[PDB]
């Protein structure tokens, strides 16, 4: 059994519990200190690397990397993300969304968007990719009573400045909305626009040049 | 005084004990089984920890560099590859006021009487507290060679940033 294997590995000390596969545990027990945790079994060394850079972004939210053995494949990521009240499941922004759904006219959801965006526009200035931009991939940890978005799997990510590559992951995410079919979806998709543009139209001429490439880029991309 | 185990590792305990006013640096460094750490460049336990995680990590599964664990976890310790570096940068000066005692390895009472006979200081809680008011920054950020846009609210937001380096060993 692989779970047999890994188990063997982190020996009984850590206690496991499986949580997606083809592999994802969790674990209250931290690798080397003295609440809960995420072991990534298995391209890993891509993830971590990435992972560590974006940290080093001023604003840009992502997983902390809290241990790493390349040797066998297995990193110990933070957890991120909580349940929803009311059973509306675990707070990615697929679930956030599907939750507000019938009642999208709110600041809630528009400045949760936005951030999310802000979060895309981030990633693409310092020219890195996710390359795997789905809803799912998107996990909001609470603050008081906003929530903060969070980027993660930066498994298929690379680092790119080629235009081509931001257009198909903002289409990935904008295609992803629009998997569900919610009368809303496009709403969403421009205010996650809105707050993307917000971050390059922040960094002057020099922004809203490469912001306008990035645009027609993603539009033609939309269009094939 | 700590001694702690790595979860993955409970064959193996580690001793740490930090030490203030230390008198007899050079007389240590040049008459030296203990790493000597200098505690300029650790701000955490978190980083201390992470680093001995690594450690075990790659004498286990991957090649040992060093003579022994102690050195490993010092060498396991920097943001580099070269030992004499790694020793040099994050073991203790002729001018280290404080040190990091460490080693791997029951015995509690023989250890802090084997230390104190010979660190002519004054030991002191190895926790976060004390180990925070010993790091130097700048030297951390020259170190591990970090940028002047990362600007951490705090420890915690630095000490990342170490793990980070430590773990893509």
């Amino acid at each position: 059994e692989f779970i047999d294997k890994v188990s063997s590995y982190l020996t009984p000390d850590v206690d496991i519990a499986p949580i997606s596969q083809g592999i994802v545990f969790t674990t209250t027990t931290h690798p080397y200190l003295p609440q809960k945790y995420i072991i990534k079994y298995r391209r890993t060394l891509n993830e971590s690397r990435l992972l560590a850079k974006l940290y080093l972004i001023p604003g840009l939210c992502v997983p902390q990397l809290i241990a790493c053995d390349p040797y066998n494949g297995f990193i110990w990521l933070e957890f991120l993300g909580e349940d929803l009240p009311g059973g509306h499941g675990f707070s990615n922004l697929k679930n956030f969304l599907w939750m507000h759904d019938q009642d999208p006219y709110s600041d809630l959801v528009a400045t949760t968007l936005r951030k999310v965006g802000r979060q895309i526009g981030l990633l693409h200035w310092n020219d890195y990719c996710h390359g795997d931009l789905t809803s799912s991939n998107i996990v909001l940890v609470r603050d008081g009573a906003r929530w903060t978005p969070h980027l993660i799997d930066f498994g298929l990510g690379s680092v790119s400045n080629l235009v081509e590559d931001k257009g198909v992951d903002l289409y990935v995410l904008e295609r992803a909305i629009l998997s569900t079919h919610s009368k809303h979806a496009e709403k969403y998709n421009a205010w996650i626009m809105e707050g993307f543009e917000e971050v390059y139209r922040e960094q002057g001429a020099k922004g809203a040049k490469k912001l306008k490439e990035v645009t027609k880029r993603f539009e033609e991309v939309r269009l094939r | 005084m700590v001694v702690s185990i790595i979860p993955q590792f409970p064959d193996i305990k580690v001793s740490l004990a930090l030490f203030e006013q230390v008198k007899n640096a050079k007389e240590i460094r040049s008459k030296m089984s203990f790493a000597f750490i200098d505690p300029r460049l650790v701000c955490s336990g978190e980083q201390m920890y992470s680093a001995i995680y690594k450690t075990l990590i790659e004498v286990k599964y991957n090649k040992m560099r060093t003579r022994n664990l102690n050195s490993e976890c010092v060498l396991c310790l920097s943001p580099t590859s070269n030992i004499s570096d790694a020793f040099l940068k994050f073991g203790i000066k002729d001018d280290s006021s404080q040190l990091i005692c460490l080693k791997f390895h029951v015995d509690k009472e023989q250890l802090r009487t084997i230390m104190t006979s010979i660190v002519k200081g004054q030991e002191i809680e190895f926790n976060d507290d004390n180990l925070s008011r010993f790091y130097d920054e700048a030297l951390i950020r020259k170190i591990y060679k970090l940028s002047d846009d990362f600007k951490p609210q705090d420890v915690n937001g630095l000490s990342r940033a170490l793990v980070d380096a430590i773990q893509l060993r």
